[PDB]
């Protein structure tokens, strides 16, 4: 029959470990970082682009960062196709609890139900899991601004600042230092962009390169605001926090 | 890999065999059968001195006229009990009359080869066989008191004693020798009593070991602590005696 | 079919007529309207004769099992909701029954509980189910105190079935009488309206209107 | 039908439902509580066929409670309304729908706003200051159409309430034996257990 | 070789063979004996129950499927109780439907049918146990052997089991003796009971050990065991 | 590399199908058997090996008609034989109730053709161990063909498979050039039983019983039967003779 | 019967790679090139009709197809896997969109489509990556002209301008040279023809090539008049003829 | 489709995926739980791999299955949930057709049994968790103290814990725990509790969370604060000798 060919992709290593979701998270390794730093007065999400081209249209392109709702975004860590599946049914899900409760889905929902999914490649099925790591920034009228991460296994944690993909250890000891509880946004801003700047594989940080979002309740509004920047936008930033 | 109902060439499966291999594992379970009852014993065996020994259930009630003890990996014989009680209570239902103890039995058999991933006779959706033995005991106005060994091979046999788990082949012997068709209950009681005290690791004494019966009188019934302590100390004394 | 089952002081009394129809033509006046689910459950039927035979008996192997993998007598508010969410399964299938579930927990006391095959379960202390309900209802409600004697209560209830059978075409033949302490159920007998009618005339003096 | 009012003033809701329980000739039952409570702060009273009736309720209670626990939260009320007409609207399309009508009050914590919905069996809802469902409906929107200020207190609720029931019990053909009423504020979910006579 | 051919039913190996079936037969070997032979107006079964423990019973393997018809098994007994089923339907079938008993010719083709469906599709495992039929049908006395390859064969008597290499020599040799016990069935069985001592060697057929079932000419299939056989011992 | 003999559906390195060449060993160790088409119709002749004395004589029986016309007899493995009849019986039956008249002998042997070349693409099933000889007369004319276990068949003038099938056809080739005008039913009956006789010999070690069927559309009226009795004699006979 | 390969052929190795994809990937650096540039008014896609036979005839074989009616395809690759895709994507073009919003759907999002279909098939049980790299070419109202790249893994991009194939990478460094954000369709086009012959062998003429582009509307290949709002496709396949006087420009 | 046996027996006897199942039950983080004569405590440590978190946001170790039972678990995270969701949901179901909360030994055989079906069920991997599940049955003031295992096996302990160094906290226990007299005070059940984690903790005021369950669906868990207090008072009973 098939059974010989069949590598079991849900079974457990004489350790208790998941083969296929440890190697899927090797996959993500080498992925773009991304990061996301939560401050006071919003969230920010900033990717650093693996491999472009000079040929590359920047301008009509997204392959870290996705819009899941109008409070909810996620960075991308991993396989870019993989990716936008679970993207897209976590836009469903959305939808379904508006339609439901007339009520905006709480994030830590619709976090759970997209790392329950994930879980699910884990124990049953017999298929691969997906080389996806997401870090959900989004806003609630429960928890206000919160900060998510989600990886391979299906298990999901909540930060303050936190980033997934390449040198995620380098990444988190200097957030780790620099990171103070009473942040603001454009504060994060630059500690976002000097991280990523310290731990790019790359010459220089360039804004072709990169992706930038951030989540505010822009006080003059009293409502929340996504924000994805324009390649334009990200040379400016750029410049001001001194990286020219 | 293989398939998981495959034949050794030497004729027989290779997972009911190493099924076999983990009841043999498993805490001992005695059963002997009188012409006033079938008695059933089995070894708790809790894992540390922190662990409640009464919420061990290794002998439960399928009928008031059916009851059974198990050796193994317990948790696979759930399904087998409920699967026997309803197949009990079903009986009645459509019959108005109590389940012969040799049908009860077969139909839990009938589980047992019902394993594979694909075998073509129906739709055996079970990745394994049961890693555990039960010894199904009860009565019935047709062959009266009975007493059989219900294995993950789906096979059953008709035992006036037996020793499944453990100290199996040790105890057996011992049955072979002290069993005659004219025990009375009180003597296959101490009897269970003494062949668990020998096979057991642990000092035997009314709280690592428990003690059950099933009589056309009044069923099936399961000693509670005081009762069975005193059997005890019944057969230190018997023993000490000579 | 006329049945009745209420709490009292003493307990709770079930009485139940034995009469069978289809139709005008009268099948029988020796049917066992009361199933004993257990020591301490009856249930009443009132209806069609298979749907609550059936179901009832089956109501009753339900109870065996839940006794067997919870080690503990099934509740009488959960053995009634068995029944209840099982009829309703049929909604609109055209079951017919009419069901009295009576019982005795600890936890619960003595209780009684209404469930027809329109998916209705009812907890109370009186009630009357049956054709002839209403004229159950009348000799009973006017007579009733919580605190009656054993002995009363189980007379007004048998009393109450009677005028049922009396008054009721589709109810008659015999009383079947029960006792709820919470010491189980206690059968009281079978009697046969046939003679206990003209006994009760004479004696209470009622039934005035009939010659006799 | 049975008896199914609903009213909202200043700081709560109040829910009168009829206690009597008839099947044909015969009326069963005069204590029913034709209501269940979704959450702390969340009361639903129901009218309509005889098991869809409870069957519904109770099905609608467990979802609520089952959210509480998953989430350690209590849905708001608004929420709550939406995810029972969402129900009922996807009966009303299936092989056999529930016949049942209700109203949704609760006390909204986030907005500290007491809260009234009508739903029917179609899944069409409603926000009021006042509701009912059935015949009742027919002689009450008139009667608060009237006597009915925002401002009122729970007292004066209970007193308006009193005027409705007693209108219903002169002109209705039905006994309905009466109402049991419950009140639903920032601080939970009580009953009135003296309306027999306030 | 043959390790690489074994792991499942739907592999051949380079010379033909499909040992999993063949693993299969294996299993009947290793069961107790049991024997078969008719005259021209019964069909007698003697089969050796074999014991667990002296504590144990001599487990039956002698199943009815019809008032005409039963048989005899030798190998898993599941397996015996699943193929021994199915031959009741397909008896209790033709009656109901056709009103017709079934032809014990007929029934060793459904046997074969089934068996062998388990030897071409993947996952399925051979049936592990031999059977030997018996029956008297519109044709007279009958008897078949049943194995697990799906090859089923009709013979005047024979044996299968553990040593049956005996009974099976002895009755090609009596067979001109038994073939004419018509009208005798105490002759048939003692016939029987003196092939398959032919085959023992471990101990000799006692009374709680010997199962004998009959059918033919006027004799509804029956089963005899214990005291019931003592008068054969 | 190799192992490509252990799944069914795989193509080896030079293309060829091992599962299905290991079937036909299977069939080359069975019995021998034959057909033989004449002027107005066919004969099909088994060899039937008696391993003893208990096998009641003449009882069991292999050649196997499908409806009423079509004659099939095969070498190999038997209950896989009885397999692909008991199909084409079902594929016959098929046929006639959508269009009347009974399967022609072509038709028919394409359905038996494909069912067993699928049993030749999936690696969940095995190969049919079994040559099958069938055919009978039609609307035109007689019909022999012989199936291979690759599904392969072709229409023959004279067919034979299992051990002795060298002896046989070696003895059908004969046939065929001392007959260019067709041989006759009643001479192919004899024929036949002669030629199992012969192509016995490599197996001479046991003794055989004989088996014979036709379909004629003279001696048969185009209806399949089995040579009984005298006729069956008579054939037993003319080859007892020239055997020696 | 029955596919019993439940799971899947594509998994992730210890060191993180997903082996079939990759393999993938090597199919398509082996087939023949082809390039895609966008002008300011267009966007250009080319291939080499690499011709198996002098017999066979290189017009029953497009390596460039229409999608929509302002979306066109051209790869490089496994020209089956190719051909089964187009097919997917013209229809999930009108199930998932046409039938639903009655306009055809814009080029990002039906790449979009496509690069689905391609990630399934990377996850499925019992199936292996498609062999091909797409370019997608094409205008949509509101999003103008773009061109895409749809990679066996399921990603996809998009391009100024690019090639996938055999010469890739030395054409990817023509273009880089010769493009900026002020070419025209015709430039583009010219451009297009130059990359394109460093990657061929032999004869370079219109009936070894396959170019097409997304340009203006084509009112002429509209096949009727009396709709206003109707202006014709934006996809149109350059003839044979068209390139050679192209070519004498070269 | 897919039902391929992944969890079948070795030679040995041995069903080496649920054993699999095991070693990611000794990774995880360790729990505990001890019953008081009227209470049980549940503590459970926090791993420390990576500390920047939102403690506010992140889920926590004891779960709700229902107001009057809680659950706490040892093993993969993801798998828990899965667990923890059927209880729940099966707890609800319980409610509105027994009419009355599950009881602890209920709660506890359910979860064990979806436990063991996924040790026999084809194309799944059995739950890399094992359980501790307390609470107080239904008008009752008895405290109950469940555990459960991936191979579907359940019973109650005086004291038990799961988890990595389970092992050293359990004997801990064994001579700490005194069946004659448990901890008949919340306080002293409470700090029985911490004492035991601190041996493998190895000082963790924010490595510790304690929840404390109560008669009648009383529940609630401690704070850092509450906790350090324990831990304070604790070091100083060492320190005093
Ligand atoms: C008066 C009570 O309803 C009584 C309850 C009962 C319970 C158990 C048994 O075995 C008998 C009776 N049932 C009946 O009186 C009911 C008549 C009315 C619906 C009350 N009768 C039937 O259920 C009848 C009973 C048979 C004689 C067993 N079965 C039925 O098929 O009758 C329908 C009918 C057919 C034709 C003409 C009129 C009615």
């Amino acid at each position: 029959g098939s059974r010989r060919y069949d590598s079991r992709t849900t079974i457990f290593s004489p350790e208790g470990r998941l083969y296929q979701v440890e190697y899927a998270l090797e996959s993500i390794s080498h992925a773009g970082t991304a990061i996301g730093i939560m401050a006071s007065d919003g969230i920010v999400l900033a990717a650093e682009r693996k491999v472009t081209s000079t040929l590359l249209e920047q301008d009509t392109s997204t392959e870290k960062l996705y819009k899941l709702n109008d409070k909810i975004a996620v960075a991308v860590a991993g396989l870019t196709a993989d990716a936008e599946i679970l993207i897209n049914t976590a836009r469903i899900h959305a939808q379904n609890y508006l339609k439901t409760y007339n009520e905006d889905i709480p994030v830590e929902i619709l976090v759970r139900r997209l790392s329950d999914i994930k879980q699910g490649y884990t124990q049953h099925g017999g298929l691969r899991p997906f080389g996806v790591s997401f870090i959900y920034a989004g806003y609630d009228d429960r928890y206000g601004y919160q900060l998510y991460t989600s990886n391979p296994s299906g298990n999901y944690t909540g930060w303050k600042a936190i980033s997934v993909g390449a040198n995620t250890s380098a990444a988190q000891t200097l957030l780790q230092m620099d990171y103070k509880d009473d942040m603001k946004v454009d504060d994060a801003i630059e500690l976002a962009l000097k991280t990523l700047s310290k731990t790019t594989d790359s010459s220089a940080l360039t804004y072709d390169r990169l992706e930038f979002a951030t989540i505010r309740k822009g006080a003059n509004d009293g409502e929340v605001y996504q924000k994805i920047f324009k390649p334009q936008e990200i040379k400016d930033i750029l410049v001001k926090t001194g990286i020219t | 890999d293989r398939g998981v109902s495959t034949f050794s060439p030497e004729g027989r499966l290779f997972q009911v065999e190493y099924s076999l291999e983990a009841i043999k594992l498993g805490s001992t379970a005695i059963g002997i059968a009188t012409k006033e009852g079938v008695v059933l014993g089995v070894e708790k065996r809790a894992t540390s001195p922190l662990l409640e020994s009464d919420s061990i259930e290794k002998i439960v009630e399928i009928d008031r006229h059916i009851g059974c003890a198990m050796s193994g990996l317990t948790a696979d014989a759930r399904s087998m009990i409920e699967h026997a009680r309803t197949a009990a209570v079903t009986h009645n239902l459509y019959y108005d009359e109590d389940i012969n103890v040799e049908s009860l039995t077969q139909s839990v058999c009938d589980l047992a080869l019902r394993f594979g991933e694909g075998a073509s006779g129906e739709e055996r959706l079970m990745s394994r066989p049961f890693g555990v033995a039960l010894l199904i005991a009860g009565h019935d106005a047709d062959d009266g008191y009975q007493l059989f060994h219900a294995e993950p091979s789906g096979t059953f046999y008709r035992y006036n004693a037996k020793a499944i788990g453990s100290g199996s082949e040790g105890a057996q012997a011992e049955l072979l020798n002290e069993w005659h068709s004219s025990l009375t209950l009180k003597e296959a009681e101490l009897l269970v009593l003494k062949i668990l005290k020998q096979v057991m690791e642990e000092k035997l004494d009314e709280n690592n070991a428990q003690l059950s019966c099933i009589t056309k009188q009044d069923g099936f019934k399961i000693y509670d602590n005081e009762k069975t302590a005193e059997l005890i100390k019944e057969l230190k004394e018997k023993e000490a005696a000579e | 079919t006329t049945t009745l089952a209420f709490r009292f002081q003493g307990g709770i009394i079930v009485a139940v007529d034995s009469r069978a129809t289809a139709g005008n033509w009268v099948a029988s006046q020796t049917v066992k309207k009361v199933i004993e689910i257990n020591p301490f459950l009856l249930g009443t039927m009132a209806g069609g004769a298979a749907d609550c035979q059936f179901w009832e008996t089956w109501l009753g192997s339900q109870c065996r099992l839940h006794e067997l993998r919870e080690k503990e007598r099934i509740s009488v508010a959960a053995a009634s909701k068995i029944l209840s969410n099982l009829v309703y399964q049929y909604k609109g299938a055209g079951l017919s029954m009419g069901t009295m579930i009576c019982g005795y927990t600890r936890k619960e006391g003595p209780t009684i509980y209404y469930v027809d095959s329109d998916g209705t379960r009812l907890k109370g202390d009186i009630f009357c189910v049956g054709s002839g309900q209403t004229f159950a209802y009348g000799v009973l409600d006017s007579n009733y105190k919580w605190d009656l004697s054993v002995e009363d209560a189980l007379y007004l209830g048998k009393r109450s079935i009677l005028a049922a059978a009396h008054r009721d075409a589709y109810s008659g033949g015999s009383v079947n009488l029960y006792h709820v302490t919470e010491d189980g159920w206690i059968y009281h007998g079978n009697h046969d309206v046939g003679e206990l009618f003209w006994k009760v005339k004479e004696e209470e003096g009622s039934f005035n209107n009939v010659i006799g | 039908m049975d008896i199914i009012l609903g009213i909202r003033v200043q700081d709560s809701v109040i829910l009168a439902s009829s206690k009597a329980v008839t099947r044909g000739i015969s009326v069963l039952k005069d204590s029913d509580d034709k209501t269940r409570q979704l959450s702390p702060h969340t009361l639903m009273s129901f009218a309509g066929e005889a098991g869809d009736t409870v069957q519904f309720a109770e099905y609608i209670q467990a979802n609520i409670q089952l959210y509480s626990i998953r989430e350690d939260y209590e849905l708001s009320p608004q929420a709550v309304s939406s995810f029972v007409r969402q129900e009922l609207a996807k009966s009303i399309r299936s092989r056999r729908p529930y016949q049942v009508n209700v109203l949704i009050g609760g006390y909204d914590k986030k907005k500290n706003k007491p809260e009234l919905y009508q739903i029917d069996y179609l899944g069409t809802k409603v926000e009021l200051p006042y509701g009912a469902h059935g015949y009742s409906g027919f002689y009450t929107f008139s009667l608060l159409d009237h006597h009915y200020r925002p401002d009122m207190t729970t007292e004066e609720g209970l007193d308006l309430l009193k005027l409705c029931v007693q209108e219903l019990e002169k002109r209705m053909p039905m006994d309905f034996k009466g109402v049991i009423v419950k009140i639903v504020d920032k601080d939970g979910i009580r009953q009135v257990d003296d309306f027999q006579a306030q | 070789f043959r390790n690489n051919y074994d792991g499942d039913t739907v592999t051949f190996s380079p010379t033909g063979r499909l040992f999993q079936v063949e693993y299969a037969l294996e299993a009947i070997k290793q069961g107790s004996v049991t024997v078969g032979l008719r005259s021209n107006t019964h069909a007698v079964l003697v089969a050796l129950k074999r014991n667990a423990d002296e504590l144990s019973s001599y487990q039956k393997k002698i199943i009815k499927c019809d008032e005409h018809m039963g048989l005899s098994l030798a190998g898993l007994a599941p397996d015996a109780r699943v193929l021994s089923n199915y031959l009741r339907q397909q008896c209790n079938y033709s009656s109901l439907v056709f009103n017709r008993k079934l032809a014990v010719e007929r029934a060793g083709h459904l046997l074969c049918d089934k068996a062998q469906k388990n030897t071409q599709s993947y996952g399925g495992r051979p049936y592990g146990v031999g059977l030997l039929i018996i029956g008297y049908d519109k044709s007279g006395a009958h008897l078949l052997e049943f194995q697990p390859s799906g090859n089923v064969t009709e013979l005047y008597g024979t044996a299968i089991g553990a040593r049956s290499q005996g009974a099976k020599t002895y009755l090609e040799r009596t067979l001109d003796t038994f073939i004419k016990i018509d009208g005798n069935p105490d002759e048939l069985i003692k016939a029987g009971v003196e092939a398959i001592s032919q085959s023992l060697r471990d101990e000799s057929l006692t009374v709680d050990n010997l199962s004998i079932a009959i059918v033919g000419k006027d004799t509804p299939f029956t089963i005899y065991d214990g005291e019931a056989v003592a008068k054969y011992i | 590399g190799t192992g490509y003999d252990l799944s069914n559906s795989v193509f080896s390195p030079d293309g060829r199908n091992f599962q299905v060449e290991y079937a036909v060993k299977a069939v080359e160790n069975g019995t021998t058997s034959i057909g033989i088409k004449c002027n107005d119709g066919v004969v099909f002749a088994v060899e039937k090996l008696i391993t003893s004395k208990l096998l009641v004589p003449q009882k069991n029986v292999k050649i196997q008609v499908v409806d009423r016309h079509i004659g099939c007899v095969y070498s190999g493995l038997i209950p896989d034989g009885r397999h692909l009849v008991n199909r084409g019986r079902e594929e016959a039956a098929s046929f006639k109730k959508l269009y009347k008249t009974p399967i022609p002998i072509p038709a028919f042997a394409d359905r038996l053709g494909q069912y067993v070349q699928a049993h030749t693409l999936y690696n969940s099933v095995r190969p049919f161990g079994v040559s099958t000889i069938f055919g009978g007369v039609d609307k035109n004319g007689a019909h022999l063909y012989m199936l291979e276990p690759s599904g392969s068949y072709w229409g023959y003038k004279g067919a034979a498979t299992g051990k002795g099938r060298q002896s046989a056809k070696a003895e059908l080739e004969k046939l065929v050039d001392h007959h260019p005008e067709g041989l006759s039913a009643r001479e192919a009956v004899k024929q036949a039983a002669k030629i199992i006789y012969l192509a016995h010999e490599d197996n001479k070690e046991k003794d055989f019983e004989l088996e014979i069927s036709w379909c004629s559309l003279s001696e048969t009226n185009g209806l399949h039967k089995f040579v009984k009795g005298d006729l069956l004699q008579e054939a037993i006979d003319f080859a007892q003779k020239e055997i020696n | 019967m029955t596919d019993r390969y439940s799971f899947s052929l594509t998994t992730f190795s210890p060191s993180g790679k997903l082996g079939q994809i990759d393999y993938a990937l090597t199919a398509v650096k082996q087939g023949v090139t082809s390039l895609g540039i966008k002008a300011t008014n267009g966007v250009v896609i080319a291939t080499e009709k690499k011709s198996s036979s002098p017999l066979a005839m290189s017009e029953t074989l497009s390596k460039v197809s229409l999608l929509t009616p302002d979306i066109g395809a051209v790869y490089s690759g496994m020209g089956p896997d190719y051909r089964v895709l187009v097919d997917k994507s013209r229809k999930v073009a009108h199930t998932s969109y046409k039938r639903i919003y009655g306009e055809y759907p814009p080029t990002k999002l039906l790449v979009s489509e496509v690069a689905k279909i391609m990630q399934e098939a990377t996850q499925s049980g019992g199936v292996r990556p498609f062999g091909v790299s797409l370019l997608i070419a094409g205008h949509d109202e509101f999003n103008g002209f773009s061109l895409y790249q749809v990679d066996p893994s399921g990603s996809y991009f998009p391009w100024k301008a690019t090639a996938i194939g055999k010469g890739s990478v030395a054409a990817k460094t023509f273009l880089e040279k010769r493009w900026n954000d002020e070419l025209e369709l015709e430039d583009a086009i010219h451009i297009a023809l130059l990359t394109l012959k460093e990657s061929v062998e032999g004869e370079f003429n219109g009936d070894t090539i396959e170019l097409a582009i997304i340009g203006d509307e084509n009112p002429d290949l509209l096949g009727y008049t009396g709709i206003p709002t109707d202006k014709g496709p934006r996809f149109r396949k350059l003839t044979s003829q068209e390139i050679n006087d192209r070519l004498e420009a070269l | 489709g897919y039902d391929r046996a992944l969890s079948i027996f070795s030679p040995d006897g041995h069903i080496f995926q649920v054993e699999y199942a095991l070693e990611a039950v000794k990774r995880g983080t360790c729990a505990v739980g001890v019953k008081g004569k009227n209470c049980v405590v549940l503590g459970c440590e926090r791993r420390s791999t990576l500390k920047l978190q939102d403690t506010r946001i992140t889920p926590s170790k004891v779960s709700k299955i229902d107001s009057h039972v809680v659950l706490s678990f040892s093993g993969l995270n993801a798998d828990s949930r899965i667990l923890i969701e059927k209880a729940r949901v099966e707890a609800q179901s319980h409610r509105l057709t027994l009419e009355d909360p599950v009881t602890v030994e209920y709660l506890t055989r359910y979860v064990a049994g979806v436990q063991q079906r996924y040790t026999q069920s084809g194309g799944v991997r059995p739950f890399g968790v094992s359980t501790l599940i307390a609470g107080f049955d239904p008008r009752d003031d008895e405290p109950k103290l469940y555990q459960t295992e991936p191979s579907g096996i359940y019973s109650s302990w005086s004291a038990q814990t799961i988890g990595r160094n389970s092992k050293t906290v359990r004997e801990f226990l064994e001579k700490n725990y005194d069946r004659k007299e448990p901890p008949a005070t919340v306080e002293e059940c409470v700090k029985l509790t911490v004492r035991s984690l601190l041996e493998v903790v190895q000082t963790g005021a924010k490595n510790i969370e304690i929840t404390v369950v109560k008669p009648d669906s009383d529940i609630v868990a401690l704070s850092s604060e509450e906790i350090n207090q324990y831990v304070t008072q604790i070091e100083q009973e060492k320190q005093e000798q």
